[PDB]
């Protein structure tokens, strides 16, 4: 008996294939020679990206706002190396194959989120949270104020990670897409 | 949503169009076979619905397989055993939730989250009811890790350790059969073949650890009670023995005292309690 | 405690959600009336219905099915609370104005009101659908207004 | 007065007030900042007849 | 040509072999093990697309025979150097996810025999790991190449050889020991890290 | 209230489980065998050894000799020579070699 109309709007990030695709009249990208964070995700709180990969978002501040922050390794692929030998492993090592592994293994700038990130198991982030949840939640109660906020707002971000991670994993979208490669142009 | 437009046409209309319990099943097909989002909620709320129809509806072979077929593909047992543990009295039910093998295997799928959540005598009794209708193993159910284990004892304690078989392992012979197991960037696929589940399959836990979970998720209930109902759930005992019987709970969670526990009782189950404290 | 986990939850929400349409009509239509500004109460009504649509999840209703923190209408949580065992526990919530909105679930109605970039952040990670019904959602795409 | 003209269910004036007396221009505008946002801002609407999702000219 | 030493003053051996499949490397690991070494470290490499059922039969040669073992690409085509690690280490049971789980756990443990496995992709990281995991009256053994100037990986063919890759290196590599880089294990354990 | 779980309840119901799952046409592996017979030895119970062999052995498997040793030698720990004599008589009826550094525990079960 109704007429159905059916409609609907997807809002969603855009990948950096749809940003080569923008090539009120037409659009155009600048390729960015660095990786950039969206500051909506990035910055304005609840740090969506700390959100992802646990990290306090002074240590993501760290890695892009402050003139010196190091990530450890990718998860993804092997790593070995983990003064400060930044001249010396240079020499060690040629630069041929060191410009090749060093970003494996150390990496420094919104390149570091972005490839965390991609290398991020989305799942086992699942598992992790609920079985963090669960043992937050057999511990009892303790009588410190400042403790127990600290607890349950450890269960809230547990909880922000696992309907992040779920969306992630049940949506046509992926969380390496928070850090842009190419940044569009009106 | 094009299903469920149609469906809020139904039940907020005529009663000579209101659903019936083929409209709620082709309804709950539509959500369960969903290709983007997330649906339990949404079906759990079709089921609230179904059963707020009692007085019109009541549920099919079909209805139950396609619950089963929900809560199995996403990770929700606790409650896909009780559909099927439903499904169990119709005859050719787990035909239907076997589904010829199509839409994955609502059928295997619900095996494995047996298996792997360790809720084996659940899942004998899912082989049973197979049995009764000549269901036979569908291959999907039989997957193996790289160490070949299968539901027949991938939860026994060492979970995915497996067994001195009295011989070296023929590691080159079985490198013949690719299923390559390095673990790419990440995207939508899985690695673990087993996991054909909407989120992630249950995680890996031993008929042991469910069993010790359910010990202690009961006596966690059992002390939820004793500390609302007070003293008076045992009556004829003192305040001494309901601190004292307090503690045992609490450090079996974490000798006449275990038969105080005995008599405490719980009402989980039958309303009548429940609606008698109503009153 | 009196009424256990299986009702409890579900009575307990009926009974705060039912008091409160009912003070909130009242200290809402008070004013108006003493006022001597006459106003029909079903007009009160569909606010105070908006005011007191949710529930949300607390910590010991956490399940596959529901998150704790997880806003759900009171018709999902009473339907769900009788169909599932999935440990479903819930409490009312009088959701203020300014909070009914940016938890409308036509995503445009929430961001063309405020808090536009939190909004949107929000719905593109989730990406949110916006089956696009009700009305403010609709001008902005010029549309014929389902209404 | 919008909500007015709505308010009478009188929509296809407000339509009009909305859009071709000056998907709309507007909404283009709209669509076009979010995607310059890195937004994508995507409409789709459904054949009742086919169920295609057919994406509008946006 | 073969067991060619490294025409390099060390404190242990190193010799570079052109063995790529278990014939070679099989009497490989005998002559070297006839020379009674302190411990022999083995890097070995298997190319793509070819020749598949050896790839973790000589894992089962290395695993068995060589104390250390270090696993790493040559010639590996189109096939991805992490599907040729994970074809050498299902000989011994383990998947590459095994490995990179106990390198998040910070800790390859040792075989059933005691005996360590590594890996890494990169060649030329992978051999002078190898080469600084020794110690005194040590050895290592590299093999796979013996001449070949060049990787086939990926698209092209790229220049590279092990032994200039190794001579220089074995007059440096006491450096990482000098600035405290302990390579007792794979997971050097750098005091400070920082 | 929930059964507590134990060694023997659990190599029981693995028992009925690979039972079912013959029934209904799956195939155990090897592996699964040893594993229910791992966790058979695990529990001081003799009599689901019997059930277990049996089994494997319709299943055309065969364990290697250093298992049927550990068998028997717990067998006779437990002091269950008939039982010990049962296994040997149904690897002999299934073709399964009994070498004789096994074979003497299960003629010294014949001291009395």
């Amino acid at each position: 008996i109704d007429r159905y109309k059916h409609q609907q709007l997807r809002i969603g990030l855009v990948s950096p294939q749809q940003i080569s695709a923008w090539a009120r009249y037409q659009m155009g990208y600048i390729k960015l020679t660095c990786p950039v964070t969206h500051v909506w995700y990035l910055k304005r709180l609840p740090s969506y990206i700390a959100n992802l990969l646990d990290k306090p978002l002074k240590e993501l501040e760290g890695l892009v706002y402050c003139d010196f922050s190091f990530a450890r390794p990718i998860t993804k692929k092997p790593t070995f190396l983990r003064q400060s030998w930044k001249y010396s492993i240079p020499l060690f090592f040629t630069t041929q194959g060191f410009e090749i592994f060093r970003n494996r293994e150390i990496s420094t700038g919104a390149g570091a989120i972005r490839e965390q990130l991609a290398d991020l198991d989305l799942r086992i982030i699942i598992e992790n949270s609920l079985v963090e949840w669960k043992q937050l939640g057999e511990e009892g109660p303790t009588g410190n104020e400042w403790e127990d906020r600290k607890i349950v707002r450890r269960k809230d971000f547990l909880v922000r990670r696992m309907e992040l991670a779920k969306h992630f994993i049940r949506t046509n979208i992926e969380p390496e897409w928070m850090v842009l490669c190419l940044l569009p142009v009106l | 949503e094009v299903a469920y437009a149609t469906f809020e046409n139904m039940e907020y209309g005529e009663d000579f169009m209101k659903p019936d319990t083929e409209t709620y099943n082709w309804v709950i097909q539509a959500y369960t076979r969903a290709d983007s989002y997330d649906r339990v909620q949404d079906v759990a709320e079709l089921l609230g619905m179904m059963v707020e129809d009692y007085k019109r509806v009541q549920p099919n072979v079909k209805t139950h397989a396609l619950l089963v077929e929900c809560f199995t593909k996403y990770c929700v047992v606790k409650e896909a055993i009780r559909h099927f543990r439903a499904l169990k009295n119709f005859e050719g039910g787990t035909k239907v939730l076997h589904n010829a093998g199509n839409f994955e295997d609502p059928l295997s799928l619900y095996l494995r989250a047996l298996c792997r959540e360790g809720r084996i005598v659940e899942l004998i009794d899912a082989l049973d009811a197979m049995r009764r209708d000549n269901q036979p193993i569908p291959p999907r159910a039989m997957i193996m890790s790289r160490k070949y284990r299968t539901l027949v004892s991938s939860w026994i304690e060492p979970l995915q350790e497996e067994a001195e078989l009295g011989y070296e392992i023929d590691y080159l012979a079985r490198y013949v059969e690719r299923k390559r197991w390095v673990p790419r960037r990440g995207k939508t696929p899985l690695d673990p073949d087993a996991a054909g589940f909407i989120y992630s399959n249950p995680i890996e836990t031993s008929f042991k650890q469910r069993c010790l979970e359910d010990w202690k998720v009961h006596h966690r209930k059992l002390l939820r009670t004793l500390q609302s109902e007070g003293l008076p759930v045992l009556g004829d005992a003192s305040e001494s023995d309901y601190m004292r019987v307090m503690e045992r709970l609490r450090n079996i969670i974490k000798e006449e005292v275990d038969e105080l526990i005995c008599r405490i009782k719980l009402h989980e189950g039958d309303t009548e309690f429940w609606k008698r404290r109503f009153l | 405690r009196i009424l256990g986990i299986p009702w409890g939850f579900l009575i307990g929400a009926e009974l705060t959600i039912v008091q409160s349409r009912i003070s909130l009509v009242n200290k809402i239509q008070k004013v108006y009336r003493s006022q001597g500004v006459q106003i029909h109460n079903r007009h009160i009504e569909i606010i105070v219905r908006q005011i007191t649509s949710k529930v949300l999840v607390s910590e010991e209703g956490m399940s596959n099915v529901f998150l704790p923190g997880e806003l759900i209408g009171l018709l999902r949580a009473e339907r769900t609370g009788r169909a599932l065992e999935e440990a479903i526990c819930y409490r009312a919530v009088l959701l203020g104005i300014t909070r009914a909105s940016l938890n409308t679930q036509s995503f445009i109605s929430e961001a063309s009101f405020q808090e536009t970039a939190r909004v949107l952040a929000k719905a593109a990670l989730r990406g949110r659908i916006d089956w696009l019904k009700g009305l403010k959602e609709n001008v902005v795409l010029g549309g014929v207004i389902p209404a | 007065e919008v909500w007015a003209l709505e308010g009478f269910g009188v929509a296809h004036i407000l339509q009009e007030m909305l859009t071709y007396k000056s998907a709309p221009e507007s909404f283009r505008l709209l669509v076009r900042e979010l995607r310059s946002l890195a937004l994508e801002l995507n409409h789709f609407l459904v054949s009742e007849k086919n169920f295609q999702i057919n994406r509008k000219e946006v | 040509g073969r067991c060619e030493l490294i025409d390099e003053e060390q404190a242990f051996g190193v010799i570079v072999d052109h063995a790529n499949t278990p014939d070679g490397l099989s009497r490989l690991l005998d002559s070297v093990r006839e020379l009674k070494p302190r411990r022999i470290i083995t890097v070995i490499g298997c190319a793509g697309e070819n020749e598949r059922g050896k790839r973790p039969v000589m894992t089962k040669i290395a695993t068995e025979k060589s104390d250390v073992t270090m696993l790493t690409s040559d010639n590996p085509g189109n096939e991805d150097p992490l599907d040729i690690l994970d074809d050498m280490l299902s000989g011994i049971g383990w998947t590459m996810q095994e490995y990179l789980k106990h390198g998040e756990h910070d800790y390859y443990p040792p075989l059933s025999n005691g005996h360590r496995l590594f890996l890494h992709d990169v060649r030329r990281v992978a051999v002078r790991c190898a080469v600084a995991m020794g110690e005194e009256g040590d050895m290592v053994v590299v093999a796979g190449k013996g001449h070949e100037s060049y990787q086939l990986e990926g698209d092209k063919k790229e220049f590279y050889d092990d032994r200039e890759e190794c001579r220089e290196a074995l007059q440096y590599v006491d450096e990482l020991h000098q600035a405290g880089i302990d390579t007792s294990e794979f997971p050097w354990r750098l005091p400070e890290s920082h | 209230t929930p059964r507590r779980w134990s060694q023997e309840w659990e190599v029981e119901l693995a028992i009925v489980l690979m039972a079912k799952v013959i029934e209904l046409g799956g195939v155990p592996t090897i592996g699964d065998c040893a594993v229910i017979l791992r966790a058979a030895i695990r529990a001081p119970m003799p009599s689901s050894f019997l059930k277990i062999l049996q089994t494997t052995h319709s299943l055309g498997y065969a364990f290697g000799s250093p298992l049927y040793d550990e068998i028997i030698t717990l067998c006779l720990d437990l002091g269950e020579l008939d039982a010990a004599i049962a296994i040997v008589a149904d690897m002999e009826t299934t073709g399964i070699t009994v070498p004789d550094q096994t074979l003497d525990k299960v003629i010294s079960a014949r001291q009395s």
